[PDB]
């Protein structure tokens, strides 16, 4: 009857939590999380009462979980990876130093499969990836001497990079895929070794997978970087998510489709074909989602359950093969980041405010009267506010109209036809009288002959330059400009305006003048450096115009 | 400006909205026309413009000697005109019969 | 405007020309209160016998099966401005086919109005509405304790236009149309129509009562025929006139041509004897001074033991013969007839000397062997 | 309320918990807490679980204070706590802050035991930490130390307290002055003095890099946006005396601020378009969290204690949009309505998709436009002077610009929106060339203009 | 490659049966009469006029004269002309029964 209830909510900054870095992971009622602190948690998942809680040094970074050996590996951020006894012999532990293995200090991300460990290794510019034994017998948990090491070459340099482990049908934390795909991805030397292999997105977005089979090397044999790692799609954008997707469903399960994510929504779906040559080959598409995503999760039959940071949103890839769009609900659940997929679909999170909480998916008289009531008052609600927006929309509208008569004007103006058709301003002189003296006038009309109504946004401006051929001495004014809005012209209509051109200092008026009428238009005033100028005319008054008989 | 000889465009007044001082205050801090007439004498008004130019005895002849001193009284002389809507020094319209 | 410089313009606001050679136009065209996203690439010169167009799959969904009328469109319209008239035109036509997607109403008035209106009548009434709330259908009685329907199809404005009404009765029903008037005005005149016909009801109800109707079955309220079977194996069809049900209808005779002779002469002599006081039973047991069976046979009455495409026994020796594999239709037909009709459908395919194809009642598999 | 045998209430993961001291009689005054839950099924809240704490000595004047949650320090866990003061008459006053786990069960943590009365402003924060005062002396108690301690600054009204990035605490009381509660003291890109006459009440939202993307609202019953102190988006508010906000999400974009005002009234406004969408009266008391499992937050409204001398009677939860939940057929209409309802949400939702879509071609195509016109830096860098009744505007130009071969000049535009009139705009230009120790060798070529101040000052300011 | 179905394909059923039968030359009119007393007979005794008097006048799109001009056109003008003549002859014949609405719709046409 709750759809949706809590358990625990934490101590979050301001916005909340960020993202690569917070997991949740639920064991079968025993569950676990970081917040991305440097604390780690354990919740019976029967009673949101906390069991178990951890302090590490520095800000736990990512978590994994092997069942069988009753234990859990948690890397803190520049030391190295520390190992915990479930058991365990204030409910609040400090680990010990001792349970560090491999402080190798340097290490971002990693996973596990049987008796292995995947580290990958931050360094200088070359990032390679790393690979210990893992002992398989009860022993100290050690991690051994490394098999492996390679330069992901691809590669080079707050967003966590990621890896994925994917073994075929026959070879646990990871994802097997049908022996189709695994073979049109890959290829031979994967699926005939059942060589289970390893897929690191990285910053970039760059998706890239790894052969561990393939991985032995020593001093005497180094890793090639070009042999050993090999790269499938560059998403242009950080990568948050991997898995595989059982379409077509008709708990190994065999899956048919690698799903990828980016960070601003470019989603990667891939499948197997097999089509138009009788040959093999993979169907990608690259759809392109809202949001910031910023965690994701696959649950029971093609379902991904995504967070954008408005809403917790699903996806289907479900029924050519896979779909044209994958256009997408909520569930109206706020914005978890963190988020997973147990399956009986029962998900579970961390709300980005600070929430731990569980989202279970799948006639009366006159309290029927009552539903009639509230529900009208729902609708009375939210009809407002989609009002608003169209009225929003209208603004929008008659804006780009606006601005298209802009568009036009300046094309007709760019282009000579032959005759400055659409606008003309015309400039003239006048000699006036003034206090005694006699002075110098030029009229400045503006003429609309075209449709177009020069609209607000616009704007006039003259300037008036002196002589040219710039001095020894610099002189006191080297130009003026005059500046007006133009409003509402309307087609045939006009503007004159007159200016001095003329001496009040010296008596001294010297030629040629020139005056150069242009136009401005505002993008903002109808509401990077921005606007527009354009030059419409430019006159030269010379000693001919300024006589007077 | 309407009844202009030329017929061209010419922008129309509309002088400013409110003072540069009362805009400032705002800013700072957050309808019938009326009408005058007179009556007088044809025998005055005859009598004072005998001297008589030519024309339409009174309220074209009244016209042309109240805007006598105005440039634009033998515009008024040439289309004979008894009642015209001028603008002012300050933007509004003001329409004037005889 | 002539030209497309401002007829465009004027006619497609929310095309914008990104590009100086005005070439690239991107942005929104508008249809019936609606905007929608186009991306409308031209080459080098300004043909539309090679140019590009995408739509967001909003659009797509929404030109579903005009994918080929506007390729042909772009090949044969002269004009850019031309086009666009055309493509608004085609959007019109495409919403207003799928009129079933496209309401958002006004709320505010809409559905709170319906419940008022709906409360003003009683709500005894009301007997379905669809989910989109467009149908309503509600219930009327007569002083007869018979009942009549209703289907109301309402508008994205109800209180502004007509409601679009459909009933039952067989004389055209008239509403008095206002913006003022509402369910209860549309209510009254309805009760007016039922109270009007009340004598033809009473007429088909003694009819069907006291005898062996047999053509109509659960006969509607709309129908004015009743094919009454008389002793056995002959049969009058009697139409009678709404507004003067009483009056003496147009009555003819099927069966025996030896049979219907003296009843078709002894009507010639008797019909001056119609009277409309009595029923039209009791002036034609006296008319034609016969009594009718009280349902001679009530299970097989008759099955129309004919063709289902001609309506005839007996098409040139061959019987109502070819049937259906079917316990619902049974439908006999003939070889020819039902032949020249599944070779005209599409959906049928000949084997060498057979055809596989729909029944025409009921759309099940039926094999005909020539 | 606050008194012996008087509440408090408070929110906690979906759920409403209420604080209440009970008279005893063998003894002194208990905490006694109800954990109660909201059904669903029965339109009611229905106990879920029960909490006491036994209080020793036989003294009078015990009181709630406040509660809220606040994050305990050692685990990083929302608590709800309480803050209790004894006072013995002794004037003497303890102020206990105790805190309940998971198990319906206590754990005291500062006894903190003052010679003075405690009033204004009380606020409890993070590494559960009690900040108060008197006559303009800020002091506060972490959890960490044990011990009183004074605030160095001397500051007025403190009207925002709480945890940032990269600083761990942080008051602001005087907008100007950004202090630690570490250190006692950037202060760079926050509100206008302008504003601190006028701003009572302060709430963050949002901080980068220093950027505060923040709201306040003001004695003048207003609400404002800023961000990095940049006054946009003001609303009007219905009531006068307007104490706090919330936020509350309630679904996709939908979010809104839901401000207490002292008038024991109560708003929402709208942020996406700073309006007010609804008024609530009378409002005892107000919370905000998702009573239901939805995902969504909702909003309570309890109304007032003259009805019945009972608390959770008179109660009202809902989103604004899709719930409203409260205190002869008409079934074959329902499938209909809310069918419709959903359709409204589908168009909400699309629209804003819409909306959005229409924006950025807009913004494609001013980009078009400005490329329909048309890398090179000609021009350092914009300043300007005011010299008396002369703005006087000038620039830098680079070695790209050659005014041996180009005349040039420099005009200045207003924005209409300002000028409503028709003034035309002069300028000045002069080329001002000045050799730099002289004694290849610098030449600064500047160009620069002039005109008047006082036709521009009509309207406070112009851009 | 030139296969069109019937502008009648999409209709609900007994539509589909009213016109497919007024197709068939002179008789067509009984046929179509013989088909409204055989729905009578089968389950949905009423045939609903207002469907089939919307779907007549609703347009459709059209390029014919030469291989370019569109046109809009109405059921009525777009199905078989035989269909026409005999439609039009069963509306003589059931006039009374069919609300004014539609009709007037079609007439227009
Ligand atoms: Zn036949
Ligand atoms: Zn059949």
């Amino acid at each position: 009857a709750p759809r949706v209830r809590y358990l625990a909510g934490f101590c979050c900054p301001l916005g909340g939590l960020a993202a690569g870095k917070p997991r949740v992971l639920c064991h079968e009622a025993e569950v676990f999380l970081s917040t991305g602190s440097e604390l780690v948690y354990v919740y019976d998942q029967e009673g949101g009462l906390l069991t178990a809680a951890f302090r590490f040094p520095d800000q736990v970074w990512h978590l994994e979980l092997l069942a069988p050996r009753r234990l859990l590996y948690a890397l803190c951020a520049r030391r190295g990876l520390y190992c915990l006894s479930l058991d365990h012999p204030s409910p609040v532990i400090p680990v010990d130093p001792d349970a560090c293995i491999l402080p190798d200090a340097a290490l971002c991300a990693f996973t596990l499969l049987d008796s292995v460990l995947v580290t990958l290794v931050q360094g200088p510019a070359r990032w390679k990836m790393q690979l210990f034994e893992q002992p398989c017998p009860g022993e100290d948990p050690r991690p051994g001497g490394q098999i492996g090491e390679v330069e992901l070459s691809s590669y080079t340099p707050h967003f966590l990079p990621v890896l994925c482990s994917v073994s075929p049908s026959g070879s646990s934390g990871g994802f097997t895929l049908e022996d189709a795909l695994f073979g049109l991805l890959f290829g031979a030397d994967a699926t005939l070794l059942q060589s289970p292999v390893v897929l690191c997105g990285l910053p970039d977005g760059q998706l890239c997978c790894v052969i561990l089979k393939a991985l032995v090397t020593s001093r005497s044999a180094p890793g090639d970087p070009n042999a050993l790692v090999k790269i499938l799609h560059h998403l242009e954008e950080p990568v948050i998510f991997i898995g595989a997707l059982k379409t077509e469903p008709q708990e190994d399960v065999h899956c048919d489709c690698l799903v990828a994510f980016g960070h601003h929504g470019r989603m990667l779906a891939i499948k197997a074909s097999w089509d138009e040559s009788g040959k093999l080959v993979p169907e990608l598409r690259e759809y392109c989602l809202p949001g910031p995503v910023l965690c994701a999760a696959c649950g029971g039959g093609g379902r991904v359950y995504h967070s954008t940071p408005s809403d917790l949103c699903v996806v289907d890839l479900s029924r050519q093969p896979e779909e044209g769009p994958g256009g997408l609900p909520p569930m109206l659940c706020p914005a978890s980041l963190n988020i997973c997929s147990v399956v009986s679909t029962k998900l579970l999170a961390l709300s980005a405010k600070g929430r731990l909480m569980t989202c279970s998916l799948d006639m009366t008289t006159e309290s029927a009267g009552q539903k009639i009531k509230e529900l009208l008052s729902g609708i009375g609600n939210i009809s407002e506010r989609v009002s608003f927006l169209k009225k929003a929309v209208d603004q929008r509208n008659k804006a780009l109209t606006s601005l298209n008569e802009a568009m036009n004007v300046s094309c007709a103006l760019l282009s000579s036809g032959t005759g400055p058709r659409p606008i003309s301003c015309t400039t003239s002189t006048t000699w006036s009288r003034l206090q005694t003296q006699d002075v110098l006038m030029a009229t400045c009309v503006l003429e609309n002959s075209s449709s177009f109504s020069l609209d607000q946004g616009w704007t006039l401006c003259i300037q008036v330059l002196t002589s040219s051929c710039a001095l020894d001495l610099d002189s006191a004014c080297s130009a003026i400009t005059y500046t007006i809005p133009v409003d509402q012209l309307g087609p045939g209509a006009r503007r004159e305006v007159t200016l001095p051109l003329g001496p009040g200092e010296n008596g001294g008026l010297d030629l040629p003048v020139t005056v150069s009428c242009t136009l401005f238009y505002s993008l903002r005033e109808v509401v990077e450096q921005e606007g527009v100028c354009l030059p419409l005319s430019r006159h030269t008054v010379d000693m001919l115009q300024c006589l007077r008989f | 400006p309407g009844l202009a000889p030329p017929h061209t465009r010419a922008p129309s007044p509309l002088g400013p909205t409110r003072d540069p001082v009362a805009t400032f205050l705002e800013t700072c801090r957050e309808l019938p026309p009326s009408v005058a007439s007179i009556k007088v004498s044809a025998e005055l008004l005859r009598a004072a413009l005998k001297d008589g130019h030519s024309g339409v005895p009174l309220c074209c002849a009244t016209l042309q000697w109240l805007l006598a001193e105005n440039a634009a009284v033998d515009v008024v002389r040439a289309r004979a005109l008894s009642s015209i809507q001028g603008v002012a020094p300050d933007g509004a319209n003001v329409h004037l019969i005889v | 405007m002539a030209v497309t410089e401002a007829s465009l313009l004027r006619q497609c606001p929310l095309l914008l020309p990104q590009n100086r050679s005005k070439t690239v136009y991107e942005g929104f065209i508008s249809a019936q209160g609606r905007d929608f996203h186009l991306r409308i690439v031209l080459p080098e010169d300004l043909q539309l016998k090679n140019a590009r167009l995408l739509c967001s799959w909003q659009l797509r969904t929404i030109l579903s099966g005009y994918h080929r009328i506007v390729q042909q469109r772009m090949q044969h319209s002269p004009d850019l401005m031309s086009f666009m008239m055309e493509l608004k035109m085609l959007l019109e036509v495409a919403l207003k086919n799928r009129q079933e997607l496209y309401a958002l109403p006004p709320p505010p008035q809409f559905y709170s109005s319906l419940i008022e209106e709906i409360g003003t009548l009683g709500w005894d009434k009301l007997v379905y509405a669809d989910t989109c709330f467009s149908t309503i259908k509600l219930k009327a009685e007569d002083a007869s304790g018979r009942e009549h329907l209703i289907t109301l199809k309402l508008k994205a404005k109800y209180p502004a236009e007509s409601p679009d009404y459909f009933v039952d009765f067989p004389v055209p029903f008239c509403a008095s149309w206002t913006p003022q008037s509402s369910l209860i005005s549309i209510y009254s005149q309805f009760l007016a129509a039922i109270e009007s016909l009340k004598a033809f009801w009473d007429v088909m109800d003694e009819i069907d009562e006291k005898t062996w109707v047999l053509e109509p079955e659960k006969p509607p309220r709309s129908a004015t025929a009743r094919r009454i079977a008389l002793g056995n194996n002959v049969s009058i069809n009697i139409e009678v006139d709404p507004r003067h049900p009483t009056m003496l209808p147009e009555c003819f005779f099927l069966g025996a041509d030896h049979v219907v002779k003296p009843l078709g002469i002894k009507l010639s002599r008797n019909i001056h004897l119609w009277d409309p006081e009595n029923s039209v039973l009791q002036n034609l047991k006296d008319v034609l001074e016969i009594d009718f069976p009280a349902r001679a046979i009530l299970e097989k009455s008759d099955f129309t033991m004919d063709c289902g495409i001609c309506y005839a026994y007996q098409l040139d020796g061959t019987i109502p013969d070819q049937v259906c594999d079917n316990s619902q239709c049974g439908q006999p037909f003939h070889q020819i007839c039902l032949y020249e009709w599944l070779r005209g459908l599409l959906t049928s395919r000949q084997s060498f000397n057979i055809i596989f194809g729909e029944c025409p009642y009921c759309s099940k598999p039926i094999t005909l062997k020539m | 309320m606050s008194s012996n045998e008087q509440e408090r209430l408070l929110c906690y993961n979906g759920e409403v918990l209420v604080f209440q001291l009970s008279k005893g009689n063998t003894k002194t005054p208990i905490l006694h807490v109800r954990r109660m839950v909201f059904d669903r099924g029965t339109k009611v809240f229905v106990q879920k679980s029960t909490g006491f704490f036994t209080i020793k000595e036989e003294n009078s004047h015990l009181k709630i204070m406040c509660c809220n949650c606040v994050s305990d320090f050692r685990t990083g866990i929302n608590l709800p706590y309480i803050v209790i003061e004894k006072n013995k008459k002794n004037n003497v006053f303890e102020y206990f802050l105790l805190i309940l786990h998971s198990t319906n069960k206590f754990e005291m943590r500062l006894s903190f035991k003052l010679g003075y009365e405690m009033k204004d402003g009380l606020r409890v924060l993070n590494g559960p930490l009690i900040l108060w005062r008197h006559v303009k002396a800020f002091f506060f108690i972490s959890s960490q130390t044990g011990k009183v301690v004074s605030v160095s600054g001397n500051f007025s009204s403190i009207q925002w307290a709480g945890e940032i990035e990269n600083l761990g605490m942080v008051l602001l009381g005087l907008k100007e002055c950004c202090l630690s509660e570490e250190e006692c003291t950037s202060d760079i890109y926050i509100i206008p003095p302008a504003y601190s006459s006028v701003v009572t009440y302060v709430h963050i939202c949002a901080t980068e890099i220093l950027r505060i993307s923040l709201i306040a609202l003001t004695r003048k019953n207003q609400l404002i946006s800023f961000q990095n102190g940049t006054p946009k988006n003001v609303c009007q508010l219905p009531f006068g005396d307007p104490c706090a906000v919330q936020l509350m999400d309630s679904g996709g974009g939908n979010l809104f601020f839901v401000v207490s005002f002292i008038s024991n009234n109560a708003c929402a406004v709208w942020k996406e378009s700073f309006q007010v969408a609804a008024k609530w009266e009378k409002l005892s008391l107000v919370l905000i969290d998702d009573f239901i499992g939805s995902g969504t937050e909702q909003v309570l409204l309890l109304f007032k204690d003259s009805l019945n001398s009972d608390c959770l009677t008179s109660f009202k939860i809902t989103d604004l949009g899709k719930i409203n939940y409260s205190s002869e057929n008409r079934y074959l209409v329902v499938p209909p309505l809310e069918t419709g309802l959903k359709v409204c949400f589908s168009s909400f939702r699309e629209l804003r998709q819409h909306l959005l879509l229409k924006e950025k071609i807009i913004s494609k195509s001013y980009k078009a436009l400005i490329n329909l016109v048309q890398s090179e830096q000609l021009v350092e860098k914009i300043w300007y002077r005011v010299i008396d009744d002369s703005l006087v505007v000038g620039v830098k130009t680079t070695s790209s610009l050659k005014l041996s071969l180009n005349d040039v000049t420099l005009s200045l535009l207003m924005d209409q929106a300002h000028d409503s009139r028709f003034r035309l705009l002069k300028c000045q230009n002069r080329v001002i060339k000045l050799s730099t120790n002289p004694f290849k060798k610098e030449c600064v070529q500047i160009i620069t203009a002039v005109t008047s101040l006082s036709p521009l000052l009509t309207f406070s300011k112009f851009c | 490659e030139g296969v069109e179905p019937a502008p009648w394909a999409q209709l609900e059923a007994p539509a589909r049966l009213l016109l497919q039968a007024l197709q068939a030359g002179p008789e067509g009119a009984r046929r179509g009469l013989g088909v409204l007393r055989a729905l009578g007979s089968r389950g949905w005794e009423p045939f609903d006029w207002g469907r089939l008097l919307e779907a007549l006048c609703r347009e459709e799109p059209v390029v014919q004269g030469p291989d370019g001009r569109l046109e809009l056109k109405p059921l009525l003008l777009r199905l078989p002309r035989i269909c026409q003549r005999n439609l039009m002859s069963l509306l003589m014949a059931v006039r009374p029964s069919l609300p004014e609405s539609g009709l007037l719709s079609v007439l227009q046409i």
